[PDB]
């Protein structure tokens, strides 16, 4: 496993030109609104799997393990991505460069929304950094499935951590200060998780609804929770 | 048979 | 407030004092089970330990000192996921078998449904059993739950101040987790992973507790397996 | 409110 021998800066590095592209929407009733947020995330999705191939690790796994995980953590990874972003946009959430919206805009949702902005004000107040970021972000990935299977992911993911130490202290960070926002950044997960699975549950509806045209992908990852 | 086996290999 | 003023060794005395007792269960091995009944003694049964985990949140250095509402609000929040990683804790010297009550240990074959909740929380315990997880370490955890749960979801210069205590607290509690495995040998690299390893199990734990919260809210719409009014008190405060 | 009750009494 290359990923084992990777240096901590080696790995940064890996993680992020791994980073998949911002998408823009396709330029507001309820029914529209969902059109083309169900949209954006099935073409994200996409960009997921590929990303999901390049971190370091992840391809050591069989492809049915490889399955198991994204089945588990797709809705997460791309929520913390779309928290990520909409960092420097207080009270908004940025979807798409052009589709910055408001918790003023059809629910299901306004729960979400405001979860979504509380993660995203967190994270703003952590000063979170983008190297920061796409530990969580991989760390999301291996960890979400990794109890519902073992050894090799737990140890990619002790050097994910290894990583993000790294980081504190090349910042300057004392090492109280390093262990203590190690703890801050994984609790965060706990609701990132929360967040997701209610997103699940409102992705079930819309499903049952037969309103909102989903898509084959974004229907099958749907069926994996069920 | 699901369309993630397929984009995970390609 | 005194929980800042805590040492790592007086912080942990203080949770293990804490500690809320093992019930049991009125499950009895004659008479027979249907799946209702069986149901029914651990929503019974979990009834009674929500009676004690909310003294318990009392004794739990910082929590007195917020309102009475984020209080309520974190307990709301939290209930679940404190009673299964209290389940799981006590089922680590028991493989494959979830230890529900000292009189009640149940494997997965023994039933609708919630049998993937079962695994998962198997699954945990084992994870729990691999890491060797130490009492010290689990009621420390417990608190982190209870605090961090809910406190994304608490607009003034004042609810400001409560968040940032609780964040504060939790900084503590991380502190006083470090110490002990500091205490226990291990090198800085260790110290760091082996927290990131907890702290990465509540994600988990988290996930177990909204499965959970949603076959509660089915049962009740079932209305075969008794509930509690206090159970059914903390249900609809998620489903909302 | 029998959480709030309870967490007085
Ligand atoms: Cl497999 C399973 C069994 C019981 C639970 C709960 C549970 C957890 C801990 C305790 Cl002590 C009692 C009941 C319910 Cl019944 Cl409240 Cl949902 C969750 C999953
Ligand atoms: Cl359901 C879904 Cl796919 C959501 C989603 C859509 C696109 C992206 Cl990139 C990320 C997430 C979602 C978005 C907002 C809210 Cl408040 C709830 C869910």
């Amino acid at each position: 496993s290359l990923a084992l021998s990777l240096t901590a800066d080696q790995m940064v590095s890996a993680l992020l030109d791994a980073e998949p592209p911002i998408l823009y929407s396709e330029y507001f009733s309820e029914a529209s609104m969902m059109g083309l947020l169900t949209n954006l995330a099935d073409r994200e999705l996409v960009h997921m799997i590929n990303w999901a191939k390049r971190v370091p690790g992840f391809v050591d796994l069989t492809l049915h393990d490889q399955v198991h995980l994204l089945e588990c953590a797709w809705l997460e990874i791309l929520m913390i991505g779309l928290v990520w972003r909409s960092m420097e946009h207080p009270g908004k959430l940025l979807f798409a460069p052009n589709l910055l919206l408001d918790r003023n805009q059809v629910e299901g949702m306004v729960e979400i929304f405001d979860m979504l902005l509380a993660t995203s004000s967190r994270f703003r107040m952590m000063n979170l950094q983008g190297e920061e970021f796409v530990c969580l972000k991989s760390i999301i990935l291996l960890n979400s499935g990794v109890y519902t299977f073992k050894d090799h992911i737990h140890r990619v993911l002790d050097k994910i951590t290894d990583t993000l130490i790294h980081l504190m202290a090349k910042a300057g960070l004392t090492l109280q200060q390093q262990h203590q926002r190690l703890a801050q950044l994984l609790l965060i997960l706990s609701h990132i998780r929360h967040m997701s699975n209610k997103g699940m549950e409102h992705l079930y509806s819309m499903k049952c609804k037969n309103v909102v045209p989903l898509s084959d992908l974004l229907l099958e990852m749907l069926d994996a929770h069920r | 048979h699901k369309i993630l086996h397929r984009l995970l290999q390609d």
